[PDB]
């Protein structure tokens, strides 16, 4: 199996840049080497094969070099249909096989969340789980840390994370991250809450609530 | 134009089979190598399978050698993949594509046409209606002139569901969060809109969620709370 590592896994950059993108080969393998370039939710769509060909269609800003262990794509001024995820992929031998990905992201200021904290509604306790949900809003960049806390103690393995995509009109990410319990588990706690560490955010921000509105 | 229509996809318990079929139009078929690649959630591409134009040399991807056969009807322009003994690692979009060059032309194969894909689900889980719960803003909170509210669309099975907020007539600030599988099998869901605060009591907010595969339809209305 040869094996195809892309450098960088991310990448943010802005309308204009030229962006450079490594695939390096755990052997040599000639110019057996495409590119595909894949949006969310769509089909991949060949840009370069062959190391350096360009792709019948494709613009003349993206460009492919390198032959052996390394390769590289360039574009070489980056347009806004161009934030995607790119593929490198070797058809030296078999099986055929596709660098990890490299994802283009849209580069702008940093952006601290707004953070929300929601309660179980009563009318979920009456099936028996208890959802509580933190909701970080609108932040840049994407990484952000988010603890949840029952009477003040740090929780872990009780908790699932989603990101959205970045929004179309500022490019910021939100996230949402739910606590889920029993109702029995739920009534035996007061005070719940979610801590955020963001690099826009000078000290830790947490929102809290008591169980029963107190 | 060249066309690959995939279809076949769809849930399957775990240990079972399933046929998948791309019915390609619009370029010679029986000239052309043909491939399965397929994609995870939220992962990277990976080759699964190819089968040359003729249908006489097979190769697979190690992790499901033996298990899939891949096979072509050169008469209905059909690419087939038969998938036995699914287990979840198996859940993924399937793509066919097709080589850039007739086989006998020898060149540096790529794959330059691909199909739109279909979902496999491997689960024991059964068909399930989501439950749709209000996340309510507090009706004392003093924190912002803005104020989020949102929808928990939980416990549905299989993806996906869809969130529009009252009717389609608020799509500014609304963010709906990819699903999220839980240990149950059942996914989870949350969309989320920011708002004016002076507008909680005043405007009233409706998620609308629907579900395909249940026929499902939830209009929940969310307001604060006391």
């Amino acid at each position: 199996d040869i094996q195809l590592t892309q450098s960088p896994s991310s990448l943010s950059a802005s309308v204009g840049d030229r962006v450079t993108i490594t695939c390096r080969a755990s052997q040599s393998i000639s110019s057996y080497l495409n590119w595909y370039q894949q949006k969310p939710g769509k089909a991949p769509k060949l840009l370069i094969y062959a190391a350096s060909s360009l792709q019948s269609g494709v613009p003349s800003r993206f460009s492919g070099s390198g032959s052996g262990t390394d390769f590289t794509l360039t574009i070489s001024s980056l347009q806004p249909e161009d934030f995607a995820t790119y593929y490198c992929q070797q058809s030296y031998s078999t099986p055929r096989t596709f660098g990890q990905g490299t994802k283009v992201e849209i580069k702008r200021t940093v952006a601290a969340p707004s953070v929300f904290i929601f309660p179980p509604s009563d009318e979920q306790l009456k099936s028996g789980t208890a959802s509580v949900v933190c909701l970080l809003n609108n932040f840049y960049p994407r990484e952000a840390k988010v603890q949840w806390k029952v009477d003040n103690a740090l929780q872990s393995g009780n908790s699932q994370e989603s990101v959205t995509e970045q929004d179309s009109k500022d490019s910021t990410y939100s996230l949402s991250s739910t606590l889920t319990l029993s109702k029995a588990d739920y009534e035996k706690h007061k005070v719940y809450a979610c801590e955020v560490t963001h690099q826009g955010l000078s000290s830790p921000v947490t929102k809290s609530f008591n169980r029963g509105e107190c | 134009e060249v066309q690959l229509v995939e279809s076949g996809g769809g849930v399957v318990q775990p240990g079972r089979s399933l046929r998948l079929s791309c019915a390609a139009s619009g370029f010679t078929f029986s000239i052309y190598g043909m491939h399965w690649v397929r994609q995870a959630p939220g992962k990277g591409l990976e080759w699964v399978a190819v089968i040359s134009y003729d249908g006489s040399n097979k190769y697979y991807a190690d992790s499901v050698k033996g298990r899939f056969t891949i096979s072509r009807d050169n008469s209905k322009n059909t690419l087939y993949l038969q998938m036995n003994s699914l287990r979840a690692e198996d859940t993924a979009v399937y793509y066919c594509a097709k080589e850039g060059r007739p086989s006998d032309i020898v060149v540096v194969v790529a794959f330059d046409y691909w199909g739109q894909g279909t979902l496999v689900t491997v689960s024991s889980a059964s068909t399930k209606g989501p439950s749709v719960f209000p996340l309510a803003p507090s009706s004392k909170s003093t924190s912002g002139g803005t104020a989020a509210l949102g929808c928990l669309v939980k416990d549905y099975f299989p993806e996906p569901v869809t969130v529009s907020w009252n009717s389609g007539a608020l799509t500014s600030g609304v963010h709906t969060f990819p699903a999220v599988l839980q240990s149950s099998g059942l996914y989870s869901l949350s969309s989320v809109v920011t708002v004016p605060s002076s507008s909680l009591g005043t405007q009233t907010y409706i998620c609308n969620v629907n579900h395909k595969p249940s026929n499902t339809k939830v209009d929940k209305r969310v307001e604060p709370k006391s």
